[PDB]
């Protein structure tokens, strides 16, 4: 109790803030202008992509396992 | 001593950043991809493209030596 | 109604809202749950 | 369309084009200039409207047979900390419950209008009302009343309705915020008004320099 | 054709017209706001006419009392009335407050229809009043609505005849305000009502002047 | 000429644009890109001339603008004045002002806030403040909490009709641009009207309420026996039985008989014995002439009405033969910028804040205030800060004006354009004495420190060794001392206590005020001052004359006023923009102002304030100690910093732990500045692209790009959050110690 059950808890929270937060940003970036949409948040879609984290741990395992979660065609600069 | 150790790392570790990403970035980025044209040591690359101020890996050694300062302190 | 409903989906107005919500959370919990140091479950 | 307003010689608001009953065309801050918020504060008007009806009557009517001595009942600010055949709790719970249910059947027709007009159980009853907020049928309408084809007959019984359910809206706020000033019931407000109109009033308990 | 210059505006036409604008608050080239030209003769009218009755009903009750016709518990001052309790005050029927509120009631319905009168000139004749809407249809000018409740003798039936009347209603309002600033004014200096002001000064003009009630 | 011109409705009242967040700006409005895009969006809000080109639009903004801010200050007075009615002991603190601590904060017990409600007396717990309000609410005759909570809804009604104001004067009834140009009729509305109507209505509050009110309460009677205000104006009986003159009415105002009236309406100096303060009856005489002087100056300009003096002629007269066309022109720039009026608005409300703490520490008009030592520190402090930043300021928003409203073609050969032309003489012979003054005092004190170190205490500038006399100080204050008998013989003392001559005022066991000596000590702070106010008037200056061009950079105009460097060749010309050069004055501003509260606190705790027993003897705070351990750095170091800051770092467990909790948190902030000051922007944006790369790993990156704050931008943080570390390390000190020992 002194450490890791609170560390559990946190560790729960924190995906789940994460996990909703990227998932906003994913569903917002195919949009007519997805900037407008990151200054002026989308309520509705919001509220229901943050409703959407309570399992967030299965979604994660989930997209990692379907190679889903990263990406292998980024931006870098001269090596 | 728990807490000194751990500020303690906290100090090797953010030098180590700083020397680093100077002497990894030393050769070019992506806000100027020819660094290695110009030296080591360069003020600037002038106010365009946002601003270039302390963009030398010279630079990044100026910072890490304040940090270094705090750090053995 | 619409334009005030969109300047209210603004980010400094929303976060406001947010960070009070969150914050009267967290001071009501420790009103009556004070002095939680470690977790007893 | 000139019908009357609650402000003569005003413009009514684009929005409100006199469609729905009791339009007056009040909207000074144009909060039903959305045309869905304006369903949604339709549905809740309604609703605001029928509680405050039923809890007027159920405040009223009771305090003035117990002055009347016709009952016994006690005074409504107290009648929550009564013995009752279970704790409080547990009742609030059992009225979540069912208001779970209630209120959800109302939500999804209010969403989707048309959803949940046939009961679940047996798939032969039916609820015959066409709009959001009149559900008619048997079980909300057992005498036929509402469900009659005459023009502008339902928008008279329904500005009825939003007309005393406004009065009985403005005076349980009035009874909450009386009882809350003056520590009495309210039939005895009223005949305190009654006994001496020019000094029985809401300037009695202060203490002003006129006076 | 008196006062002052006559200012390319004021040409004659309004009832009591003699060109005196010192100020200037009556040039129509910046007239927005309260300062409009066609609200102005308006607000002069409307304190004047509750100026005449203030000079008129702050005088009464005095006089009559000297005279006999009303009991002397009711020929108080003006001021001893209730309208500054810390002077003088009167027991009615009802506390004060409760009057202001009744007042405020009337003079709401009365001030706000007569509102709605002058900003949309057609109205308060349209919407269905007790059976009152039929009088109370403002003919033309705000100022003089007329009709069979607001003039309901039929005097002015002809336009030089109205003219000498509005006239007549002007000179009587200016006058009777600055009588209620000298109520105010000879209040505050002597303590005492109107009439026995006016009657200190007729037995003593000399010695029963502002010179003289410099000390109060 | 002079009339009401208004638009009407010319802007219409509607919630569009408070969807679009950049509307005010052309390049803004078509929304953001990069994250520069809200900086750049909260920088430029409130910079109306930036936005359009027409001074009309310009006017409106501002007018609206500053309704708003007064709105805001109705609301931040209503809300003091409604703490002090509910959550006060103002009554208590009346009954017995020497003994009850102020407070009118009180903390909610959640986690642990209990302790910072301290003890003060009364029966109360809470936060002591030391903004004076008790003071000055005894001062108005303020007795009940009815009063405080009447001006409390009194100040919201007036923060609404403000609200109200500003509205119908943006979006209804906006003033044309001939109406904001009457400059002549502002002056003569303001100055007779704001200041002369305004001064004579607070003398009648104070004839007619303050002195009976008072009076009685300095004469023993207890608070709640004490009549009410109107019934000194009801019934003038009682009024006569304090002061007698009353009983004769007006006529001896007519008459002019105006010596019948000295019981009330006196010249006295000095203080009040009871309670340490000034003498109502002088502030009476001093608002009412006050009031009379500025009535007869507010009749001086010309207007409607034919008589007055014209400024444009006022100013195209006086010239001569060593300033060619001398003060033509400058008509047409005051009455066309709004930015020159602002600098020389900014730079004189400064100057007259700093009097303003100069004469209130050294003449206390509120009662029992100069024997709470908390509130006079506090205040002093607080308004010499606020000089500060008001002066520097004025540089900032005339090098503004330089830059944008400056026209050559209107200025051939006035002062303005001669100024310009011999720049480099002006900057020149400043440099020099700036050099000057600090080799000549700062070396004065190194040469001290040196001294002490050797141990040859002999060869120090000290009072018992060589000695530097303030000897024109000295004569001053002799000169003044003894005005009451030859050069002011109407009054009865002189202006203040601190001169040489006078006595000693003591209020419950303390000091009020006394004779301040001066010494060696004194001469060498003063140069100190002297030192650093003329380096900052170096920096500003240089950066207002050198806004426009230079040999350096010959076309700095087109640059604009605001704009990091040209590059780095010619050697590297950072730092190149007015805006710069206010940025530095703000750093030497802020080592100034440190050094003069600095002196005023060790001064005052070491030779004024202290605790005074029977048979006279006073024993001063720290003993006197300042005019022998203040002429080192070490002395300071030790003597000041080290023993006074000892309150500060044992208040944990105190109702004072939060000033050292905010004292270590103004390090931390002061210490976090450095990191933006010392840095580029270059390594950032190095550093966020390699941020970026892992959070596109991810498929999580922003649509709107990061970016490393600009150039300014990094100046500007850096200096906000050095100047709060260092201002909130300065009060946390200051406001423990004083607390702890006052
Ligand atoms: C890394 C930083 C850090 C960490 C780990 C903590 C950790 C803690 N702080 Mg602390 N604190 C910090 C920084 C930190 N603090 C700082 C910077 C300050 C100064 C502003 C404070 C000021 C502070 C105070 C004043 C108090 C704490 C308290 C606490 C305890 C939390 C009480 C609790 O369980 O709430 C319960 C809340 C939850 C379980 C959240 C539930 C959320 C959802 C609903 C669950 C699903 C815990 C030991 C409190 C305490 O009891 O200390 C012993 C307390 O009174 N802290
Ligand atoms: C719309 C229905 C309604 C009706 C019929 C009444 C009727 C009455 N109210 Mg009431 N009241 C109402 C709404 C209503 N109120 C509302 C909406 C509020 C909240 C603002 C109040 C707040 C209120 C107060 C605070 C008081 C009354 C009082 C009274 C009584 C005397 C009238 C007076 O002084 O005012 C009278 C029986 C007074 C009373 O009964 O005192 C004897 C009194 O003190 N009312
Ligand atoms: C700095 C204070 C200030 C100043 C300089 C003005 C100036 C002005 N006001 Mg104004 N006003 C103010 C505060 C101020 N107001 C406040 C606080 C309110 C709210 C009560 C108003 C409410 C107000 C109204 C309602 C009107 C004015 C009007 C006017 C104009 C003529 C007024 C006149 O002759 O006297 C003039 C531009 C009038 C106007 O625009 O006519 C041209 C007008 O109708 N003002
Ligand atoms: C306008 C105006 C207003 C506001 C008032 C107001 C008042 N009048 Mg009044 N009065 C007016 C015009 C007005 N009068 C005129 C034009 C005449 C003629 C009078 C003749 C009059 C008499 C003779 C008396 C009053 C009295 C009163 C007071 C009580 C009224 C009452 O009981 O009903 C009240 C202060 C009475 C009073 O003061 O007691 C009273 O005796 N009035
Ligand atoms: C500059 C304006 C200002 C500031 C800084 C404060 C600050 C404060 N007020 Mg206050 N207040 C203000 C204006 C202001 N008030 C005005 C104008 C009113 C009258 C409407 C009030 C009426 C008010 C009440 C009634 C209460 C506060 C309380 C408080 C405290 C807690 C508020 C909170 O967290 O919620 C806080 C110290 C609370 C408090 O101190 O609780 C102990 C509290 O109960 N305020
Ligand atoms: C009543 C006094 C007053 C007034 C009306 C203004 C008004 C203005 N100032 Mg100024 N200023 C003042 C006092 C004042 N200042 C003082 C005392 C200082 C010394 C610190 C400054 C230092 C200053 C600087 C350095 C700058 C301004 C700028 C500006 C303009 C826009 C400010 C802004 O965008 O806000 C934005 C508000 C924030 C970002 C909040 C930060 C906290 C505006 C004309 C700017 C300007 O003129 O651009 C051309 C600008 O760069 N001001
Ligand atoms: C209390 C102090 C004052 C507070 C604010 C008062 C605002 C009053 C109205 C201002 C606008 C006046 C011009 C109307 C016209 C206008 O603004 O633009 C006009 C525009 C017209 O939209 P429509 O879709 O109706 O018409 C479009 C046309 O093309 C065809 O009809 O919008 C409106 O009519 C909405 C009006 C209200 C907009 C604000 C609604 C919400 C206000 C209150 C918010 C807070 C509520 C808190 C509740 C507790
Ligand atoms: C001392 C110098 C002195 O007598 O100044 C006063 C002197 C006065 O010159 P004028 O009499 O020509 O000035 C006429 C008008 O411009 C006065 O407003 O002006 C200058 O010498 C220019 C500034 C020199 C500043 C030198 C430092
Ligand atoms: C007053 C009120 C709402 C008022 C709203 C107003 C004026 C809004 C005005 C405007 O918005 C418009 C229209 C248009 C906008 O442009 C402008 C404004 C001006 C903003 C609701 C009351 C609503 C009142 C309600 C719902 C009352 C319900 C009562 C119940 C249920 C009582 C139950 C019990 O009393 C019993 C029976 C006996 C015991 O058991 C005890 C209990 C349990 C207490
Ligand atoms: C409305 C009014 C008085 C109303 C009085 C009332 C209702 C009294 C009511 C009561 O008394 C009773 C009956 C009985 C009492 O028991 C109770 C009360 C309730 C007390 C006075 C107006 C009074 C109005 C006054 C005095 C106006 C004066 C204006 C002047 C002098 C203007 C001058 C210029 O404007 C010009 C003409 C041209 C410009 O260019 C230049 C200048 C110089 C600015
Ligand atoms: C700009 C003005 C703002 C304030 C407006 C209200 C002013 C009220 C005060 C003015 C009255 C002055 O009052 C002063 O003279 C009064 C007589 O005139 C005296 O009044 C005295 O004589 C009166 C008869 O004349 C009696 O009715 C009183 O009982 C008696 O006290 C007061 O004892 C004295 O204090
Ligand atoms: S300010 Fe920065 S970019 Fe400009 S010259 Fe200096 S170092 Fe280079």
């Amino acid at each position: 109790g002194e450490f890791v059950y609170p560390g559990l808890v946190f560790l729960y929270i924190a995906g789940w803030i994460g996990w909703v937060g990227r998932a906003y940003l994913i569903d917002v970036r195919t949009s007519k202008k997805p900037t407008e949409k990151e200054i002026i948040i989308d309520v509705p879609l919001a509220l229901r992509i943050m409703s959407k984290g309570l399992t967030w741990p299965v979604a994660a395992i989930g997209e990692l396992r379907s190679g889903k979660l990263v990406e292998k065609s980024a931006n870098i600069t001269v090596s | 001593d728990f807490l000194v150790h751990h500020a303690i790392a906290l100090g090797l570790h953010t030098t180590t950043l700083i020397l680093v990403k100077g002497a990894l970035d030393a050769r070019g980025s992506k806000l100027m991809p020819d660094k290695k044209e110009f030296g080591y040591s360069f003020p600037c690359d002038g106010p365009g493209r946002g601003g270039t101020c302390d963009i030398s890996a010279w630079d990044a050694f100026y910072l890490a030596v304040f940090w270094m300062l705090n750090t053995i302190g | 109604m619409q334009d005030v409903k969109t300047y209210l989906s603004t980010a400094p107005v929303l976060a406001t809202l947010w960070f009070g919500f969150l914050a009267g959370l967290l001071i009501e919990i420790n009103r009556f749950f004070p002095d939680a140091l470690v977790l007893p479950l | 369309n000139d019908r009357p307003l609650w402000f003569p010689g005003s413009k009514a608001p684009e929005w409100l084009d006199g469609s729905l009953p009791g339009d007056f065309g009040f909207d000074p801050l144009g909060l039903g200039s959305d045309p869905e918020l304006l369903k949604w504060f339709v549905q809740a008007e309604l609703v605001h409207c029928r509680w405050a009806m039923l809890g007027a009557a159920g405040i009223f009517i009771p305090e003035a047979l117990t002055k009347a001595g016709i009952l016994n009942t006690p005074s409504w600010n107290v009648a929550g900390d009564q013995q009752y055949f279970a704790d409080p709790t547990t009742l609030f719970v059992i009225e979540l419950i069912l208001f779970a249910w209630a209120e959800g059947r109302r939500w999804a027709d209010i969403v989707n209008p048309g959803c949940v007009n046939v009961d679940p159980v047996f798939p032969n009853n039916k609820l015959t009302g066409t709009d959001v907020g009149y559900p008619g049928g048997l079980w909300f309408d057992p005498l036929g009343w509402g469900q009659t084809k005459d023009a502008k007959k339902l928008k008279e019984l329904r500005t009825k309705e939003i007309k005393n359910g406004r009065l009985a809206m403005l005076a349980v706020l009035g009874a909450v915020v009386q009882a809350n000033y003056t520590h009495t019931g309210p039939i005895d407000n009223l005949l305190a008004h009654l006994a001496d109109p020019g000094h029985n009033t809401i300037f009695a308990l202060s203490n002003l320099v006129g006076k | 054709f008196a006062s002052k210059q006559s200012l390319s505006y004021l040409d004659g036409t309004l009832p009591g017209d003699y060109g005196f604008d010192p100020l200037g608050l009556m040039d129509p080239e910046g007239a927005g706001g309260f300062i409009d030209p066609q609200w102005l003769p308006y607000a002069e009218i409307i304190n004047g006419r509750f100026a005449m009755l203030g000079a008129a009903g702050a005088i009464a009750p005095e006089v009559l009392g000297r005279i006999g016709l009303i009991p002397q518990e009711t020929a108080i001052p003006w001021f001893q009335s209730g309208v500054i309790p810390p002077v003088g005050n009167y027991s009615y029927w009802a506390d004060p407050y409760t009057l202001f509120v009744l007042e405020m009631a009337l003079m709401g319905f009365a001030e706000h229809r007569r509102a709605q009168d002058y900003y949309k000139p057609g109205s308060m004749g349209k919407q269905y009043f007790l059976g009152l809407e039929k009088f109370l249809g403002g003919s033309g000018n705000p100022a003089y609505p007329g009709g069979p409740i607001f003039n309901f003798l039929g005097f002015g039936k002809n336009e030089k005849e109205l003219q000498e009347l509005k006239v007549k209603e002007v000179k009587n309002g200016r006058l009777a305000m600055m009588a209620v600033l000298g109520y105010f004014t000879q209040a505050i200096f002597t303590g005492v009502g109107p009439f026995q002001n006016l009657l200190d000064h007729l037995a003593d003009p000399v010695h029963n002047n502002v010179l003289t009630n410099l000390k109060i | 000429e002079v009339k009401i011109m208004v638009e009407k409705d010319p802007v219409k009242t509607s919630f569009e644009k408070w969807a679009k967040p950049g509307h005010f700006s052309r390049t803004l409005a078509k929304g953001p890109n990069t994250t520069t895009w809200i900086w750049n969006l909260h920088a430029d809000a409130h910079d109306f001339d930036s936005h359009t080109n027409d001074l009309e639009e310009i006017s409106r903004k501002v007018f609206s603008a500053h309704f708003g801010q007064l709105a805001v200050i109705f609301i931040w007075l209503s809300g003091m004045y409604f703490h002090g009615a509910r959550f006060s002991n103002y009554e208590a603190w009346l009954s017995d002002p020497t003994h009850i601590k102020p407070s009118a904060q009180v903390v909610w017990p959640i986690v642990g806030q209990k302790i910072l409600n301290g003890d003060v007396g009364g029966g109360f717990q809470g936060i002591q403040i030391t903004s004076g309000f008790f003071q000055l609410w005894r001062a108005s005759g303020i007795t009940s909490e009815l009063q405080l909570y009447t001006t409390a809804i009194g100040g919201l009604i007036f923060a609404a009709l403000m609200l109200f104001a500003g509205w119908f004067h943006y979006h209804k009834a906006a003033p044309k641009l001939a109406w904001f140009q009457n400059v002549e009729s502002m002056l003569n509305h303001h100055l007779a009207g704001l200041l002369g109507l305004g001064s004579l209505a607070w003398a009648g509050h104070q004839v007619h309420v303050s002195l009976p009110i008072n009076r009685l309460l300095d004469a023993g009677v207890d608070p709640k026996e004490i009549p009410l205000p109107h019934e000194f104006i009801l019934n003038r009986d009682l009024l006569a039985q304090l002061y007698p003159s009353f009983s004769k009415g007006l006529t001896p105002f007519f008459t002019l008989n105006w010596s019948e009236y000295s019981d009330f309406l006196t010249f006295r100096g000095g203080l009040n014995p009871v309670t340490g303060g000034l003498w109502l009856t002088d502030t009476a005489h001093h608002h009412l002439a006050i009031a009379v002087l500025f009535l007869v100056a507010g009749h001086m300009y010309r207007t409607n009405f034919g008589i007055g003096h014209s400024m444009k002629e006022i100013l195209e007269a006086h010239k001569g033969p060593f300033t060619g066309e001398g003060h033509k022109g400058l008509y047409e720039i005051l009455t066309t910028s709004w930015h020159a009026q602002l600098a020389i608005n900014l730079a004189m409300l400064g100057s007259l804040t700093i009097i303003v703490a100069h004469h209130m520490y050294a003449m206390p008009p509120y009662p029992y205030l100069a024997t709470d030592y908390a509130t006079q520190l506090s205040l002093f402090t607080h308004h010499m800060w606020i000089g500060g930043f008001l002066v520097v300021g004025a540089a900032a928003h005339a090098a503004i004006f330089m830059v944008r409203d400056y026209d050559p073609t209107t200025q051939y050969n006035n002062l303005l354009d001669r100024v310009l032309r011999h720049r480099d003489a002006i900057i020149s012979h400043l440099n020099w004495v700036c050099i000057f003054l600090g080799f000549h005092s700062f070396g004065l004190y190194i040469h001290n420190d040196t001294m002490s170190a050797l141990g040859r205490p002999q060869d120090m500038f000290s009072d018992t060794a060589i000695q530097l006399q303030p000897v024109f100080a000295q004569w001053i204050q002799n000169t003044h001392a003894l005005a009451p008998s030859l050069t002011a013989p109407n009054a009865t003392a002189s202006t203040s206590l601190t001169w040489g001559g006078g006595d000693l005022v003591a209020v419950g066991g303390k000091v009020a005020l006394l004779p301040i000596p001066l010494g060696t000590a004194d001469f060498l702070v003063h140069h100190i001052h002297a030192f650093t106010i003329h380096v900052t008037v170096l920096i500003l200056l240089k950066g207002v004359l050198f806004a426009r061009s230079s040999r350096l950079i010959p076309d700095k105009a087109n640059l604009g006023f605001r704009f990091p460097c040209d590059g780095p060749g010619r050697g590297g010309t950072c730092q190149v923009s007015a805006w710069d050069h206010v940025f530095l004055g703000l750093f030497w501003m802020y080592n100034a102002i440190s050094v003069v509260i600095f002196h005023f606190s060790w001064k005052m705790q070491s030779d004024v304030w202290g605790s005074i027993s029977d048979q006279g003897v006073v024993t001063h705070i720290t003993g006197g100690n300042f005019a022998q351990s203040s002429i080192t750095i070490n002395g300071w170091l030790r003597d000041f910093l080290w023993a006074q800051a000892s309150q500060v770092i044992q208040s944990y467990g105190s109702s004072l732990s939060a000033y050292g909790l905010l004292f270590l948190g103004a390090h931390f902030v002061w210490a976090f500045s450095l990191m933006f000051l010392f840095s580029g922007r270059g390594y950032w944006q190095e550093l966020i692209e390699s941020i970026v790369w892992a959070h596109n790993k991810l498929k999580v990156a922003p649509a709107i790009q990061p970016r490393a704050l600009s150039i300014v931008q990094g100046r500007a943080v850096g200096v906000a959050h050095y100047l709060l570390g260092g201002i909130a390390t300065t009060w946390a000190f200051f406001l423990a110690r004083i607390i702890s020992v006052g």
